[PDB]
């Protein structure tokens, strides 16, 4: 056999289908061949997400670090998940959140910004195709197209604009 | 099984400190084993596995050359002051950040009432932020 | 002894990856534990020693903050997804070579048909030069 | 109990050397196993937990780039050579001072007669200033 | 519950007596015998009334800029301290384990606090009115001269002229 | 006692016969039968008679600036080897598991002690009469020239003139 309910496992010392506790709540008094689970609630700062039969709940992590934001509170059924502010990304992701921020990079005079940065990935820096410039260090100005001129004085580069 | 044992983990919610719990998935305390005053308290005569891991962390370097000691010390009722089972040291620093794990564990022969404690001169170093982390843990074999 | 136990070691020829194997002189894959899906699998409820070893190694240091992890997660039939059982992190960085080893062990309870897995953020700072350096392992205790 | 035991020390006063002591408060060697010729020999067969610990320490860093170096190695009956069962390296250079923790654990099956060693490379690097700092033991289980 | 200098063996059942300091359990009581105790041997010692099967291992010997203070003996360890000028960067269970060296107190900066105990020295900048024109660790920021008719005005570096 | 090539298996109260190098003990011997031996498999090795459950794993491929001198066969373990120019800076059980390229003596330094494949070079400063204008891992501090008038001296990173 050994085929029970949903939110119902095999618990082989009783022999017999048992109760799963819920999402909040973990196993206080295992099964026995008389009677059912018995489930309580989470207390402080800890959790579980899934039906479960665990002695314990799980630990929700620490505060968040600096430079971080909390987007999901600790709660009886959820982690605290911290992301990084805006202009930060994730260095380091953790099972569920981020665990190191980091500034987003810079992209240097004569570089653009080839691709935004996300809250996983940092920014990406390179040089301007031939007819464009930055004469910027930024993690957000991309490279911009030169000047536009009757009298081409000095020519322009991906650092500088041209001159006319 | 009927063997004495403990696997206790780092509070999170306790910044600035090391006090250990055993309310908790996936940790353990049981068949005898006592946590009181944040110390082990051995339930019987025995060859017992001690172990534990800390964790820090820091954004950068002071000054100062940084130094991070993890120590489980016992107090043995056959010798009551704290005597240093298993040891060690480490050194981060001589603002990118760092991270230093330091692992301690062995086989030792324990009396009843004997007490045994996991401590690190630098709390404020300590890293709680995910699980398995910082533990301190012993099982009679 | 018929007791449950796995002392698996990395294949050091499948370079870039962590394949654990067990068809090794000096490995052990025994009394039950199953090796699937690049995981051990508890044949048995009891307490168990888990433990686990990883060795990086670089020539040099490219950004300004190189991280490496270790990891030994549980899956539990009474649990559905990873848990970190043990965890530590290391900053190799801030042409010389460079040597990180991270250890990783504690005691645990588990049930008949839990997933156990060993696994790092950076495979291809795995060294596999010698053996011993890399393994992964639990015995019923 | 009855289980083949042991954790031994380093001897605090040998400088520029590793030599392990059994007579020692907080030490073990019992039950069949042996300390000869500063390996320890294993009395019956069966699955044992073989670990150990070194800490080295230096007031600088050298001209060159220092690698300290780990192993426990085994003897097998079976395989008569030094077999690496466990190593790890580690780099403390790159006057301030630094330490450096290797940790080596795992469970193995020897064998009657079994010798295992508990090397370094740079014995002149080894911290003996406080206890249990540097140990090698074994337990059958 | 036992007299002092005595425990109860849970094995015996009975109250069998301690080790002194200097000597260890040889061999432990029965319903017959008492403790058979043992001197401590080489670079051995137990500084409590105990029944440990051994003696605790004496440290190594002092370090470098390190002076013993108390010598290994058989009743006691081995405590190294820092010669004068330094302080203890990292205690250990009793004494040294790691020197360093008293901070210095540029020329700006005072010694707010000194400490050849186990703290390091104190910098501090010099307030307006004081100052040190010397690098010292035990020098502080010494009050202006104020002379009768200023001629060069005071900074933290050096003193007031007249 | 046991014939070599045998061994006494404590469990089968018996002789049995030993596996040779390149193979291990698929099967142990029992009361009845004797050891079954099957050659060891890929990157895997054996170089002793034995009776081990599976061969040895073979090391990984050679680093970078490593050359492969011997291969991983059934018998034997892979060994590295470091090319010419290059020093072991740490040996592996066999053989080299890091390399490194041989410290030069800037001007003004000589090769005290030339590059064994185990040590780096050790320099040495230029004994007054002699001198090294050249960074060279292998050239020495030579005599300065010698003459009947000497113009300019010489020093430890040029000749002498004359
Ligand atoms: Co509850
Ligand atoms: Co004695
Ligand atoms: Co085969």
């Amino acid at each position: 056999g050994s085929t029970c309910r949903l939110r119902e496992y095999y618990d082989q010392t009783a022999q017999m289908c048992c109760s799963k506790c819920s999402p909040g709540q973990h196993a206080k008094v295992f099964c026995t061949k008389t009677s059912d689970t018995v489930c309580d609630s989470c207390e402080d700062s800890t959790y579980t997400q899934l039906w479960n039969w665990v002695p314990e709940c799980l630990s929700c992590g620490s505060r968040c670090s600096s430079d971080q934001v909390e987007t999901q509170a600790c709660t009886r059924e959820q982690n605290r998940i911290c992301t990084c502010r805006p202009g930060w990304y994730c260095a380091l992701s953790k099972q569920e959140g981020c665990r190191l921020c980091a500034p987003l990079r810079k992209c240097r005079p004569g570089f653009g910004v080839a691709r935004p940065g996300t809250e996983t990935s940092d920014v990406v820096c390179k040089p301007c195709a031939p007819g464009t410039f930055s004469n910027t260090t930024s993690s957000t100005d991309i490279c911009r197209p030169h000047q536009i001129c009757n009298v081409v004085a000095i020519p322009g580069n991906a650092s500088m604009d041209a001159v006319c | 099984s009927d063997m004495p044992v403990a696997h206790v983990v780092a509070n999170p919610q306790a910044e600035g400190q090391l006090q250990w719990l055993n309310r908790r998935a996936n940790a353990l305390l049981a068949n005898g084993v006592e946590l009181r005053d944040n110390q082990l308290v051995v339930p019987s005569e025995g060859l017992y596995l001690i172990y534990s891991q800390v964790l820090f962390s820091g954004q950068g370097c002071p000054s100062t050359h940084v130094l991070l000691t993890h120590t489980i010390s016992r107090i043995a009722v056959s010798y009551q002051t704290p005597v240093n089972l298993l040891s060690a040291i480490r050194s981060p620093c001589q603002a990118n950040p760092w991270y230093e794990p330091i692992y301690l564990g062995g086989v030792f022969q324990l009396e009843p009432g004997d007490r045994l404690s996991a401590e690190i001169n630098r709390p404020d170093y300590l890293d709680f932020a995910e699980s398995g982390q910082v533990y301190f843990g012993i099982i009679a074999l």
